[PDB]
């Protein structure tokens, strides 16, 4: 029909076709998952390798809001970086006024009013990226993923991208392992193998494992990158299970 | 190629050239050249040059084309599919026909933009006649023909009738002389006076022809 | 549609943007009920259960603007959160400039006037949700004002949001006709929830558990939303009377 | 006028063009070698033909006819000037320069109309001013 | 297709909207003028065909910009009064800043700049009325005749004919008039100018408005009997 | 049966290279990057236009470098009329 | 369908494609940059003897030692003329020095390469794209005699002999051969008139042809009607001997 | 796909990828081509200058932005000129407030958000020029590849322009060569000349065609021309 | 001709006169007939009304 | 259908009348029926109200608002269109008059300012015209009682009797032939109840019907006592309970 010409159009299906194609654009990107534990959250994202000219630990999309919140998105890279730079200013403006770290459910409202208003505006194009953010605030551990349509809720797990369907079955298995969930280091080892399983669609090329988490146990409320023996153990854990 | 309106530029110009050439006037209807049937299009076109191609006694004339001139894109919306094959094949008959000019082809159409550039083939048709507005000498030559047999009063002269005019064509000026004679029949006389031309010029250019010359840049 | 490209009244005198604005309200297919006791106002919204990747506790169709005041939204989610943050701004600014508690009458009237501004701006989308505001007035008492997507607001004895509103009104019309009052008996606010659950199940024809529903309670100078364990206590309290 | 199908054959009961496509497929493709025997068509629009013939394996090369450039339009006028009496001191390069890109017929019209303007001036040959008026007659009289 | 915007240069290299602006001039009033050695003469045509029209309260086509600089347009009277008003504002602004009188070259660049800025500005309509700016330079008797066109360009002409039948009268100005030796006397330039106007006016008096500009900041307006006096001299050969 | 993908046309062009005589230095995976929206029949016409590049390069056979110049466009389109900065 | 910003999966331009056609319909602007001087010339295009041949000029003087040529639509050109005149006194005001030809050419092209009303990181002047092309010549203390071409589409290029307008494709055919680094000032004046006469339809005289010269000693000097006629007589003498 | 959607850059395509990026990509392919690589201690870019005809001089595609940071211009000219003053203003702003030179990864982000605002805005003129940004900061040498979509990635080196496939293949087999050469800028330039020569059909091999600019720990970013680049050629 | 843009006053019509001015004269004739009279000693105004 | 230029508020209509104006009356015609009757000693107004759900509150809807104590108003159309219009109209009435002349605006000045907002709504692009039609009844010391029919186009005219909505044309012939200018307000109330009853016979009571009149001052509605100079409010809005008392005497 002629309703896809521009934004600010009410379609007969209740949602704009441009928003429908924006959701399909997320499925054309890489796979970014996440796990919400009791003491914190764990982020895992797969970066597609274009060729051997890529340098590791450079293009990593993991961003850190304040010290207690990590940020990762799956979708258009240029459209995603513009939201993180603006999303940091929203969390900074809270500290610039109230003088205290921003809580996660409040950090989602700043991005909510920011993105949802642009979907209502014709001059501003809606965002076609899905941003996954979380951490541990003064209240506790919280995880929220921002959909390209603007709707969001509390998420015990994060699934987006092309392999979100194959990763959804693996995230539901965490209840079968333990009723209370895995540990901090156990969630990193479990989320790593999921990346190798979702690679069957992207297996035409290579990948680099990217995992980050923030909890109150080891880092004591800091968001860092997985390295040392913890990163190498998560890689060999999946090689033995696939074999 | 002819332009203008029938009876003036699309008629008089066609019959005037055939007089001095001492050739028979052969009229072919343009709308009849398309029978909307496969094979009748090129058949009727080749037979035109056949009757005029033996001793070349006459000249081909075609007038009033609203049909074959416009093929559109389709057999509907005023166009026809047989027009595409008729115009394209008629080009071969224009190049194949060769003489010293005893036979000519004169076609009349309103717009040449809908014509096939193939059938046009510039250099085969170098003649384009655009309709021009009649000058002061145009009306004077039309009056002299009718005023010869029509007696004029002492107040009727040549410069009097051409004083106020919209530059009507040679045919419309003839209608003004007929209206002047119609008022003479009301007074029962054979000599049209000057009072009839004053009422005739107002009826012909307004009542008998509706123009009114809409102004304000139009 | 030659005249369909824009938002105007059209040659048929019918707004075609409102045609799809009401259809978006049923996109979520959520049925809610709003009733008013004598001294209290209790609203109940249906909480849909998604898969295990989502938290049902975080999912709420009822937003808290301030104390005693609440908003029930049935329709598109992205238009609900943007209107929730906007409705709270007018509530706080009114308590400053005019220094008075913003009533649900003006709160639904302000959203109605703000809805025309959305239609006045060709680059801005009107609200495609159903704004239902409930509160307890100091004078008028319990009152319900629901703002339609077209900007219409009127008081309701017992309203509803959904395709079943025709069946919900029928059962609640004869209940208020015999007693000749628009308020539920048992002035205690704990017993008002018992009737709000009872009249809703028979109206919708489907009984729901504690995880399929959410129950808000608006009292005088206090407002709260019952958790998953408090809703279970309401079903047990129905059997004890 | 033929193509791969038509109304009286593809949509009709008679077989003329419907059996013509068989000779362009069975004979040319199967039996006839590609080197010695070749086939070339001419059409105003590609869509007027059968989409079955437009598929690869038979009809592949599509040659679009452009219009001559300044150098191409100059070499055409100098050839027509051999059969037409003109002035020995004219220049055919400036004649084709004023005229924009034109078809093969529109270029021959410049030389034929050049003798028409010489009739008004009563001259046996066409001077340079006659070709300049012939180009303006094509530019103004057509405007295509 | 390409006539809906001013920001398109068109495939033909010329905006069709500018060509349509010339059609209003061809159906509008006529403006013809010729400058001599010591003077410039600007004629025009005001249509008296409307009955019950008062010529005294009707402003003349020729408008006064500067003491030594006048202006006469050809086209719609609506868009012309703005071009006259905007020029008069800058005409006074020259003495407010430079203290010198209005320069014909400087005034033309402003009037052409008015149509230039509105053409370049999107969503703003330019002026499709062609104006003729004539006058003398400060402390100079040399006449300067400039024109304005809908294309946003200006050209300098010794004699120019615009309006209805601009080409017919132009042939009269390319033969009897000589730029190498323009008429020295005022009577020779005015009498020949009337003959050029009789083609479009066709034997009329109040339909001709001629304003003769003289040096030392002088403006004279020929009356109805004075304009008709030259008409009799030109038509004397036809009645002789 | 939509238009084949990038890697979907690499196997089709590989079979077309086996039917003809080449240098066998051609990597079918590298030439699939220059193809955009081609079906199984259109790729057969590309191999015909790719062999014509050998005549312009002055080669008796068709090497891998002759395909790279023939698979891009090398037909019609907007050509050289506008290139770089006009 | 065009569509401006919306292209076809081929991707020529639109306003630039229409700009090249508008430039080729303008006046012929021919110039040659040599070691001993830079000579420019234009075709005034006189359609009638009543049209002045000295009041209107397509060659504007930006600086005493720096000239410029204008071929195209004059309406959108005068916006660049006042900008070039402003940029001329700009470098004189701030740095109190004569700006180089390459530095002045880039400063003028800064305005031609941008358009639009909306501003983000730069001020906005042009409300719509302009297609006016200019030929900037002059002499500086570093590169000496230089001749450039101002293109509203891309970056300017350095041309020793450049011809635009309706005489572009015609004049540039002979500029790839007859041009040489040893051409003197007198040889450059006769080389332009020899090419200008072939690319011009009307006869060559002082009325329809006005040239100019740019040197270090005399700066920007315009050939008068008497000096131009003397160079025309010397041109017919050289053509008669060859 | 003719029309039916994509009135401006705001409208998404049915596939979900805006085709305005591919339209601006043709300007990069039809524009100039450049080849460059880097190492731990050095970064180099070899640009191929373009012109019109023999009378037209070759224009340098490398514009100086920062002392330690440089890039090359392949794409539309008016898009790269506005971004040149934007990146240079950020380098001066970083050298004013922070006083440190602008980082490579920070230069690519401000460049990404610059064209992202005009892309999401109604209408506008999105930047279609490709840029390869090299520079040396406290974090070392880095190379970013800019695309008209706004994507920014990190590579040892790449090539954007006409016939860019030849250089990409050469950098894959030589990947382990130039990365192990440190402190010797001569070997990195020799590899760059052989890299661009393989990607080109060899139209004009002369000296004035190639423009080499190298930056490193000791020697800062400097454009070489004339006899400076004639030693390797 | 067939292509007419009446939306903006800035777009010039192929005839040269804006179509909004053409049909504005019709709205004048649709209203009541008003007759002004200018005299030597004053002005007489007589007009009807549309309702 | 024919030309969109009639619908565009920035473009003159090819048909001589803007299509946006004529089709905006259709939206007003689709609404309920509102009328008014102008007499010598007063002006009565009556209208029918939306019932909506059977549980909807009938006391919430008020289609007769208060501008000034000497001027009443009634509307038929969209809900927010009247609210946004009058909320700004009350500010213009106070700013342009009460902040200058320090009184309540008269009938001629107030109604003229109401139509000016509709003029800007039908002029500037992107702003849709109002879908309501206001019938304003007021009394002043100069012109006396006045009844003005305000159309969304922005043109107001005096009317002794008029109707809007679906029953606009139907009740126009009724109110013209039934009512005469020489009658009083008491007979005007009874006629207004009979004509409005013809729209719907389901419920004629004060729940779905609002009734208000204009006239002399009321000392009980003044709010203060002791000042003989200042008269009480001239406008009195009848309570729905008091409307049933008038219906029993009908």
């Amino acid at each position: 029909t002629g309703y896809d010409l521009s934004n600010s159009v009410f379609s007969p299906d209740g949602r704009n076709f441009q928003v429908e194609y924006a959701v399909k654009a997320v499925e054309n990107g890489t796979t970014s998952i996440g796990i919400k534990c009791n003491d914190g959250v764990v982020f895992a994202v797969e970066k597609l390798i274009t060729s051997k000219l890529l340098v590791p630990q450079k293009n990593v999309k993991i961003q850190v809001v304040d010290r207690h919140i990590g940020c990762v998105y799956s979708g258009l890279i240029p459209d995603g970086r513009h939201l993180v730079n603006r999303g940091r200013e929203e969390a900074a403006s809270f500290k610039k006024l109230y003088k205290t770290p921003i809580p996660i459910p409040a950090f989602a409202d700043r991005l909510g009013q920011y993105v949802q208003a642009h979907t209502l505006y014709n001059s501003v194009r809606p965002f076609g990226v899905s941003t996954i953010f979380g951490g541990v605030d003064k209240n506790g551990a919280h995880l929220y993923m921002l959909e390209p349509s603007g709707s969001y809720w509390g998420y015990k797990g994060a699934a987006t991208g092309k392999g979100r369907q194959s990763a959804k079955a693996e995230l539901e298995k965490l209840v079968d392992h333990h009723p209370e969930g895995l540990s901090a280091r156990e969630a990193v080892k479990q989320a790593a193998k999921i990346i190798y399983l979702a690679h069957e669609d992207n297996k035409e090329k290579d990948f680099e494992l990217e995992i980050s988490w923030c909890s109150l146990s080891e880092t004591n409320g800091l968001h860092k990158f997985v390295k040392g023996d913890l990163l190498q153990e998560a890689i060999d854990f999946a090689q033995k299970e696939i074999n | 190629i002819l332009y203008g309106a029938p009876g003036t530029g699309k008629t008089l110009l066609a019959k005037a050239v055939a007089n001095q050439t001492s050739a028979t006037f052969l009229r072919i209807v343009g709308s009849e050249l398309i029978q909307k049937y496969l094979g009748d299009g090129p058949r009727l076109c080749r037979q035109i040059f056949k009757v005029a191609g033996e001793n070349a006694p006459s000249i081909v004339f075609i007038d009033e084309i609203d049909a074959i001139g416009t093929k559109r894109y389709d057999s509907n919306s005023g166009g026809e599919r047989e027009i595409q094959r008729t115009m394209l094949e008629l080009l071969n008959q224009l190049d194949g026909f060769d003489d010293r000019g005893d036979v000519k082809v004169i076609m009349a159409t309103n717009k040449i933009e809908t014509l096939d550039p193939a059938l046009i083939r510039p250099g085969r048709i170098d003649r384009k006649i655009l309709f021009e507005n009649p000058d002061l000498s145009t009306k004077k030559k039309i009056l002299g023909i009718h005023t010869s047999k029509m007696n004029l009063s002492e107040d009727v002269n040549l410069e009097t009738l051409v004083t106020t005019k919209d530059d009507l064509s040679g045919a419309d000026i003839q209608a003004m002389c007929t209206e002047a004679g119609l008022l003479a029949l009301r007074e029962r006389r054979m000599q049209v006076t000057a009072e009839d031309f004053k009422q005739a010029k107002e009826r012909v250019m307004k009542n008998k022809v509706e123009e009114n010359l809409e102004g304000l840049y139009l | 549609g030659y005249d369909r490209h824009i938002t105007i009244f059209s040659p048929e005198g019918r707004l075609y943007q409102v045609e799809y604005a009401f259809k978006a309200t049923n996109q979520t297919n959520i049925n809610s009920l709003a009733v008013r006791g004598k001294d209290c106002t209790v609203v109940i919204s249906q909480k849909k259960v998604p898969d295990k990747l989502l938290d049902p506790t975080t999912v709420s169709y009822i937003f808290c603007i301030s104390r005693t005041i609440g908003m029930v939204v049935n329709g598109p989610i992205p238009d609900a959160r943007n209107a929730a943050l906007r409705a709270k701004a007018e509530a706080a600014e009114f308590r400053y400039k005019y220094g008075y508690d913003m009533p649900c009458d003006v709160l639904a009237k302000r959203m109605a006037n703000l809805s025309q501004i959305y239609t006045q701006r060709a680059y801005m989308r009107p609200l495609g949700v159903i704004l239902t505001f409930v509160s307890v007035d100091e004078e008028l008492g319990p009152s319900i004002y629901k703002t339609d997507p077209a900007g219409y607001y009127v008081g309701y004895k017992a309203t509803a949001t959904g395709p079943k509103q025709q069946e919900i009104t029928t059962n609640l019309e004869n209940h208020f006709k015999k007693s000749k009052i628009d308020h539920i008996n048992e002035e205690s606010w704990e017993k008002v929830v018992e009737f709000a659950i009872t009249h809703m199940i028979d109206a919708l024809g489907t009984e729901f558990s504690k995880n399929d529903l959410e129950v808000g309670v608006a009292t005088k100078d206090k407002f709260f939303t019952l958790s998953a364990e408090n809703i279970e206590e309401r079903l047990v309290a129905i059997a004890e009377q | 006028a033929v193509g791969g199908a038509r109304f009286d054959d593809g949509a009709g009961g008679d077989n003329e063009v419907q059996r013509t496509m068989l000779e362009l497929i069975t004979q040319l493709d199967g039996f006839d070698p590609r080197g010695n025997i070749k086939v070339m068509f001419a059409t105003n629009r590609p869509n007027t033909l059968d989409p079955a013939l437009l598929r690869p394996g038979r009809i592949d090369r599509k040659v679009e006819f452009s219009l001559p450039d300044l150098e191409g339009r100059a070499n055409i006028f100098r050839i027509h000037s051999k059969s037409m009496s003109v002035e020995r001191g004219i220049r055919w390069e400036l004649i084709s320069r004023l005229c924009p890109n034109s078809t093969g017929a529109e270029l021959r019209s410049v030389c034929t109309e050049a003798g028409m303007f010489a009739i008004r001036a009563r001259r046996k040959v066409a001077t340079e001013k006659d070709f300049l008026k012939a180009v303006d007659k094509v530019i103004s009289g057509y405007k295509k | 297709g390409y006539d809906r915007a001013l920001s398109i240069f068109s495939p033909d290299g010329h905006i069709f909207q500018v060509e349509y602006a010339l059609e209003a001039v061809k159906r509008g009033t006529c403006a013809v003028g010729v400058k001599g050695k010591n003077c410039v003469v600007l004629g025009c045509e005001r249509r008296s065909t409307l009955k019950l029209q008062d010529t005294r309260i009707t402003p003349s086509k020729v408008s006064k910009i500067d003491s030594h600089v006048v202006l006469s347009f050809s086209g719609l009277n609506a868009d012309s009064r703005i071009l006259i008003e905007k020029a008069r504002v800058e005409a006074q602004s020259h003495r407010l800043t430079l203290e010198d009188p209005v320069t014909v070259e400087y005034l033309t660049r402003y009037v052409a700049g008015v149509q230039q800025r509105y053409t370049q500005s999107g969503g703003v309509r330019p002026f499709g009325v062609s104006t003729l700016i004539a006058g003398f330079d400060p402390r100079d008797d040399e006449p300067k005749l400039y024109q304005t066109e809908p294309s946003g360009i200006y050209s300098s002409w010794s004699a120019q004919t615009i309006g209805r039948n601009s080409k017919t009268v132009r042939e009269f100005l390319e033969k009897n008039y000589d730029r190498k030796e323009p008429p020295a006397t005022v009577e020779e330039c005015v009498k020949l100018t009337v003959r050029s106007l009789l083609e479009v006016v066709q034997t009329g008096a109040k339909n001709i408005e001629i304003t003769v500009v003289k040096p030392d900041s002088d403006i004279v307006a020929l009356s109805s009997e004075e304009i008709n006096q030259y008409v009799t001299q030109i038509e004397q050969e036809k009645q002789e | 049966f939509p238009l084949p993908s990038e890697d979907s046309r690499a196997q089709i062009l590989q079979i077309h290279s086996r039917k003809m005589t080449t240098d066998d230095d051609i990597n079918w995976q590298e030439l699939a990057r220059s193809t955009d929206e081609f079906n199984g029949a259109q790729l057969k016409a590309v191999t015909v236009e790719a062999g014509m590049i050998a005549l312009r390069n002055g080669q008796s056979s068709v090497k891998h470098e002759d395909f790279v110049e023939g698979i891009s466009e090398v037909q019609a389109r907007k050509s050289k009329s506008v290139s770089f900065y006009a | 369908d065009r569509g401006v910003s919306t292209f076809s999966p081929e991707g020529r331009l639109f306003q630039v494609e229409y700009s090249l056609e508008a430039i080729k319909l303008g006046s012929t602007a021919i110039g040659i940059a040599t070691k001993e001087g830079v000579v420019l010339g234009v075709e005034k295009r006189a359609t009638s003897p009543l049209l002045e041949s000295d009041s209107i000029e397509k060659i504007v003087e930006i600086d005493r030692h720096i000239g410029c040529a204008m071929s195209g639509l004059t309406a959108d050109a005068r916006s660049m003329i006042e900008h070039a005149r402003t940029a001329a006194v700009t470098h004189n005001l701030y740095y109190d020095e004569d700006i180089n030809v390459e530095s002045l050419t880039q400063s003028v092209c800064d305005l031609a390469l941008r358009f639009g009303e909306g501003a983000s990181g730069e001020e906005r002047l042009m409300s719509r794209p302009f297609g006016v092309a200019l030929l900037i010549a002059g002499h500086d203390a570093d590169d000496g005699y230089q001749l450039f071409h101002a293109e509203p589409s891309g970056t300017f290029y350095r041309y020793n002999a450049k011809a635009i307008g309706s005489g572009s494709e015609g004049a540039q055919a002979e500029l790839l051969n007859e041009w040489h680094s040893s051409l003197t000032l007198k040889e450059a004046e006769l080389l332009v008139l020899k090419i200008l006469k072939q690319v011009m339809e009307e006869k060559l005289d002082e009325n329809n042809a006005q040239l100019s010269c740019i040197t270090k000693q005399d700066g920007f000097k315009i050939y008068d009607n008497e000096k131009t006629a003397e160079l025309i007589k010397e041109l017919k003498e050289k053509e008669a001997a060859e | 796909f003719r029309n039916n959607y994509d009135g401006d850059t705001v409208t998404f395509s049915p596939t979900g990828r805006l085709f305005q990026v591919e339209y601006a990509l043709e300007a990069i392919k039809q524009g100039s081509v450049t080849v460059g690589l880097r190492s731990n201690t050095h970064a180099v870019l070899v640009a191929l200058k373009r012109n019109a005809d023999e009378l037209s001089s070759y224009q340098k595609k490398i514009i100086k932005c920062d002392e330690h940071m440089g890039l090359s211009l392949a794409g539309l000219a008016p898009d790269a000129r506005v971004l040149s003053n934007y990146l240079r203003q950020q380098c001066n702003y970083s050298s004013l407030v922070f006083n440190r030179k602008l980082a490579v990864e920070r230069a690519g982000h401000l460049l990404c958000d610059k064209a992202q605002k005009n892309t999401q805005s109604y209408g506008g003129r999105p930047y279609g020029v490709g840029l390869l940004i090299i520079g040396y900061d406290k974090s070392g040498a880095h190379l970013l590849e800019f695309q008209p979509s706004g994507n920014v990635t990190e590579l040892y080196g790449t090539a954007i322009g006409a016939r860019s496939q030849g250089a990409k293949t050469y950098l894959e087999r030589t990947l382990d060569t130039f990365i192990k050469i440190d402190g010797n800028p001569d070997e990195l330039i020799k590899a760059g000349v052989e890299a661009i020569s393989q990607s080109l059909r060899d139209e004009s091999l002369t000296v004035d065609n190639l423009s080499i600019a190298i930056v490193g720990k000791d020697t800062p970013f400097t454009i070489y021309d004339g006899e400076a680049v004639a030693k390797y050629i | 001709g067939s292509r007419r843009y009446d939306s903006r006053t800035t777009i010039f019509s192929p005839e040269g006169r804006l179509y909004q001015v053409e049909y504005a004269l019709e709205s004048i004739s649709h209203a009541g007939t008003a007759i002004g009279i200018m005299a030597s000693d004053g002005i007489v105004l007589a007009a009807e009304r549309k309702v | 259908m024919t030309d969109r230029y009639s619908f565009s508020l920035t473009t003159f209509s090819p048909s001589g009348k803007l299509g946006q104006i004529d089709y905006a009356l259709t939206a007003v015609k689709q609404g309920v029926t509102s009328l008014g009757i102008k007499a010598t000693n007063g002006v009565v107004i009556a209208t029918e109200k939306k019932s909506s759900s059977p549980l909807a509150m009938s006391e919430t809807l008020s289609k007769v608002s208060l501008l000034t104590p000497d001027i009443g108003a009634v509307y038929s159309g969209m809900g927010p269109d009247y609210r946004v219009l009058v909320d700004k109209s009350r500010k213009v009435a106070h700013t342009s008059y009460k902040r200058i002349y320090g009184e309540y605006p008269p009938t001629k000045l107030l109604v003229s300012e109401v139509a000016k907002i509709m003029q800007e709504a039908t002029q500037s692009g992107g702003v849709r015209p109002f879908g309501v039609s206001l019938l304003i009844a007021g009394h002043d010391e100069f012109n006396g009682f006045s009844l003005y029919q305000v159309d969304p186009s922005g043109s107001y005219f005096p009317w002794k009797a008029t109707a809007i909505g679906k029953g606009s044309v139907a009740a126009k012939t009724f109110l013209e032939k039934r009512w005469n200018d020489e009658l009083e307000l008491e007979d005007a109330i009874h006629i207004a109840l009979l004509t409005l009853k013809e729209s719907v016979e389901g419920e004629f009571n004060g729940d779905t019907i609002e009734l208000a009149i204009i006239g002399d001052e009321n000392p009980d509605l003044l709010g203060y006592t002791g000042i003989p100079t200042d008269k009480g409010p001239r406008f009195r809005k009848l309570t729905s309970q008091e409307i049933n008392d008038r219906l029993e005497a009908l």
